[PDB]
C-alpha cells in the first residue's frame, strides 16, 4: 500500500497487488456500510418560514 | 336658349399622381445571417485525475 496525498478530508493511496472483488468490496463498503450520526426525527413547535 | 348635345370628345384624358422606384440594394439585415456558435479562447482543462 502506499499513500501518495492525505490532506484532511482526502487520501489517495494505491493498494497494488489485490483483485478486482476486494478492492470493490472495499470501495463499497464506504458508500453503504461505515457508520455515521444524522438528523432523524424533527420536532418544529412553530415555523413561520 | 337651352342646352343641346354637342360633338363627341374625341379623346379622353385619365391623370393620376406616381412617385418612381430607387436602386435595388436589397440590405437584408442589420446584422446578418445565423452566426456561429464558437469556442471560448484557449478555455483550459477544468478537471483533472486522482493520483
Amino acid at each position: 500500500v502506499d499513500v501518495v496525498h492525505m490532506d484532511e478530508n482526502s487520501l489517495e493511496f494505491d493498494m497494488v497487488g489485490i483483485d478486482a472483488a476486494i478492492a470493490n468490496a472495499f470501495r463499497r463498503i464506504l458508500l453503504a456500510e461505515v457508520p455515521t450520526m444524522a438528523v432523524e426525527k424533527v420536532l418544529v413547535y412553530n415555523n413561520t418560514s | 336658349g337651352g342646352l343641346t348635345c354637342a360633338s363627341a370628345p374625341q379623346g379622353t384624358l385619365r391623370i393620376l399622381e406616381g412617385p418612381q422606384q430607387s436602386l435595388s440594394g436589397s440590405p437584408l439585415q442589420p446584422i446578418p445571417a445565423s452566426p456561429p456558435p464558437q469556442i471560448p479562447p484557449g478555455l483550459r482543462p477544468r478537471f483533472c485525475a486522482f493520483g
